[PDB]
């Protein structure tokens, strides 16, 4: 064919793996698919250079971009490990002109960052930092102020240095693009006046997600402005009660046609929960994770919501009124149960194994789990293997480290197994509970779709790590903690690590000299040591490091190591 | 309104709305307009095509009719054409792509590995 | 007690 129908075929082909396969047909198709890509996903941002990926695709205008792992998340990765997205965008400002998307996550993002955005890409429309961290307002009120075409502004759980909320008043009077609009992680209050406006001009506005700085007497005013919403985060969601702010509020919400998902309920006060029932029989993402609400008045909720797909909530909701739950949802795809108190050993709320089951038992598309409880059983987990075959995400969280089967004493082992037998498209697992090497056997033999894999305070020996390493057929991440795991299943599977995204192990065995040795090995890996000790030489090669991080690139070593870490 | 004469120098009798579906055509727009790089076969569907606005035909006739509709500058045809060649793409690996479209791979393996391990590792 | 157990983001208190 003439370049131009390829190249026309070729724009009806934008999944990544489609891509990809395209590039690789004839040296012809690399040529034509590398100048046409649009969109580029890059999962671990040391994986590649910048000056690759735009050497390679020069006409990209979508780029996502991940940094840190997961586990940075729960205080894992020491400050200064890296995640600098900087270089990218110095990269892609001189090149990517025509750049309109920039996804972010757990990336350092800095005000120089947003700055050389806004200036950069005159047709720049979304922006997404997720769980991204570095930057100020400053940052935010030169996007406002520059990005003529923005159309999404998304910072999902990011952590924003809030020196002031005036940045949201620079977007100027002729600004009118905006749809998406995510300020929930802002600790700072905007002004209200240059919101309403804001809002009121912005007609394609679809989804607005608040920060608790906007307090429930002002919410109505907002969607008074914004009947078209699809999705609300609330702001704040307490007041005095009062006739006149709930009927205010009730009939605001009940002028909102479109609205699918509701989010934010910060302070949450039970007496003004109803006036989002008229919402609540289109409604299919709730999101209650805030709300510190008991059982019987989320119960009242949720009777209101058959066409529910997706609830978070906290573990207030309780085994009765996840019984409710299972009775009364009957297309929920995702439940996800969050502690109310984590850091208590006791349990404050009536939450056990028997809601997940009800629930198994009661949504027959129920397909991905995050429960977080204080005990469990064998059989519950058997009948939830049982029950949903289906299952896709099984993401389990027993509270109390290496706590066993609390009828049978045993090992959680035989449960776990069940799982990944009779769930067999099962793409995430993470593991709690006392767990064996023989669990680790199971998922090794059974569990060959699983991609992630979250493991802590588990398994005897490194015949447990050997399992997953040499049965897992799919794996892409494995994340490891506190088990004894170490240098042998590491070595013995070395070449297995070339075919996943990453390897995160802390608080585990692994030597320093076995860091060197693979390091030595496998020169397409970075094998990086994580040791907030001074050099891992001070001590002797026999020493487990403190963390080791080792992922695949073709980039090799990375240029902007901190004092505490080391690539061997 | 319009006549059409196709490679094969048989001539076709098409409205003028028709005929105006192809910018090419149009451009051109009477003993006869000649079309070169058109069969009558594939003019002949093109067309039928055009005068509804099918796909049940054969790789070689499809290949005929993308390059007719790309040569005619006919672009909804031009659409549907090429989503039904990408069609035939997604979803395959490099060599079961290649056999579809009876492709020599020209890469050294050495080249080949660089490209994959690239691809799967940065961008995928 | 143990440093990021349980994996929550929540602060403790
Ligand atoms: O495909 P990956 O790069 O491995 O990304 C996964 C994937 O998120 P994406 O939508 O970015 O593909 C998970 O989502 P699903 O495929 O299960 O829908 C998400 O899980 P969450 O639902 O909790 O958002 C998880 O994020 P996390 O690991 O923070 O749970 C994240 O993995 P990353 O950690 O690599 O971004
Ligand atoms: O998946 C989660 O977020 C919860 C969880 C359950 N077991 C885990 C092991 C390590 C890290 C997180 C988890």
């Amino acid at each position: 064919f003439p370049e131009e129908v390829l190249e026309h075929v070729f724009s009806f082909i934008q999944l990544d793996k489609d891509r990809n396969s395209v590039s690789l047909v004839c040296k012809s198709w690399y040529e034509i698919e590398r100048w046409c890509r649009r969109k580029v996903f890059i999962g671990n941002c040391y994986a590649v250079s910048p000056a690759t990926v735009i050497r390679r695709f020069p006409k990209v205008r979508s780029v996502e971009l991940k940094g840190k792992p997961h586990f940075a998340d729960f205080n894992l990765v020491p400050d200064g490990w890296g995640g600098y997205v900087y270089p990218w965008i110095e990269a892609m400002s001189s090149s990517y002109t025509w750049l309109e998307e920039i996804r972010l996550k757990r990336m350092v993002v800095t005000d120089d960052c947003l700055e050389l955005i806004a200036k950069s890409f005159k047709n720049f429309k979304v922006l997404v930092l997720s769980s991204c961290e570095g930057f100020s307002t400053d940052g935010l009120a030169a996007i406002a102020a520059t990005c003529r075409n923005l159309k999404e502004l998304d910072l999902r759980e990011s952590d924003v240095d809030d020196v002031s909320g005036h940045w949201l008043s620079h977007f100027p009077d002729t600004y009118t693009s905006l749809v998406s609009l995510n300020i929930s992680c802002l600790a700072s209050e905007v002004s209200f006046s240059a919101l309403e406006r804001l809002v009121t001009r912005c007609p394609n506005l679809k989804s607005l997600k608040l920060n608790r700085a906007v307090p429930l007497e002002k919410l109505a005013t907002l969607l008074q402005r914004a009947p078209q919403l699809e999705e609300l985060g609330t702001g704040g969601y307490t007041a005095e009660v009062r006739p006149d702010v709930y009927s205010g509020l009730s009939v605001a919400l009940s002028g909102c046609k479109e609205l699918r998902c509701l989010s934010g309920f910060w302070d949450a006060v039970p007496a003004y929960l109803p006036a989002v029932y008229s919402v609540c029989s289109r409604l299919t993402t709730l999101n209650l994770s805030y709300a510190t609400v008991q059982s019987y008045d989320l119960v009242k909720l949720l009777c209101q919501c058959p066409k529910l797909q997706r609830l978070w909530v906290l573990d207030y909701i309780e085994d009765a009124g996840l019984e409710v739950l299972a009775s009364t949802c009957k297309d929920l795809r995702e439940l996800r149960v969050f502690p109310s108190e984590p850091f208590v050993m006791e349990p404050n709320v009536a939450l056990t194994e028997q809601g997940l089951v009800s629930v198994s038992m009661g949504c027959p598309k129920l397909e991905s789990v995050l429960y977080f409880c204080r005990q469990m059983t064998n059989a519950a987990l058997i009948t939830i293997a049982r029950n949903r075959p289906n299952m896709t995400r099984f993401r389990l969280c027993i509270i109390e480290p290496k706590a066993p089967d609390y009828l049978t004493l045993e090992p959680l082992d035989i449960g776990f197994g069940a799982i990944v037998e009779h769930c067999k498209d099962l793409r995430r697992l993470s593991l709690s509970g006392l767990l064996t090497d023989k669990v680790f056997e199971y998922i090794g033999t059974y569990a060959k779709k699983m991609e992630m894999l979250s493991v802590a305070f588990a398994g005897d020996s490194d015949l447990g790590m050997h399992h997953v390493l040499s049965g897992c057929d799919s794996l892409r991440k494995l994340e490891i903690r506190d088990c004894p795991f170490g240098d042998k299943a590491l070595l013995a599977n070395a070449s297995k690590l070339e075919t996943m995204r990453s390897l995160w192990m802390s608080s585990c065995s692994v030597s320093f000299g076995a860091c060197k040795l693979l390091g030595q090995k496998m020169p397409k890996l970075n094998v990086e040591v994580i040791d907030e000790r001074g050099a891992p030489d001070s001590r002797p090669e026999s020493c487990p490091v403190e963390r080791v991080f080792i992922y695949r690139t073709v980039a090799g070593p990375r240029f902007d190591m901190p004092g505490f870490v080391w690539n061997m | 309104k319009i006549v059409l004469k196709s490679s094969d120098g048989e001539s076709f009798e098409v409205e003028e709305a028709v005929a105006l579906e192809s910018q090419t055509i149009a451009h051109m727009v009477d003993n006869g307009v000649p079309l070169p790089n058109v069969t009558s076969k594939i003019l002949a569907k093109v067309i039928e095509y055009c005068k509804r606005h099918f796909m049940k035909i054969d790789q070689a006739t499809l290949f005929e009719l993308i390059l007719a509709a790309n040569y005619l500058n006919i672009k909804n045809l031009l659409d549907l054409t090429c989503q039904t060649v990408a069609d035939m793409i997604k979803g395959k690996t490099p060599e079961e792509i290649r056999t579809t479209f009876n492709i020599k791979n020209d890469f050294t393996p050495e080249e080949e590995e660089e490209v994959r391990r690239e691809n799967q590792w940065a961008f995928e | 007690q143990v440093v990021g157990w349980p994996p929550v983001r929540n602060y403790r208190k």
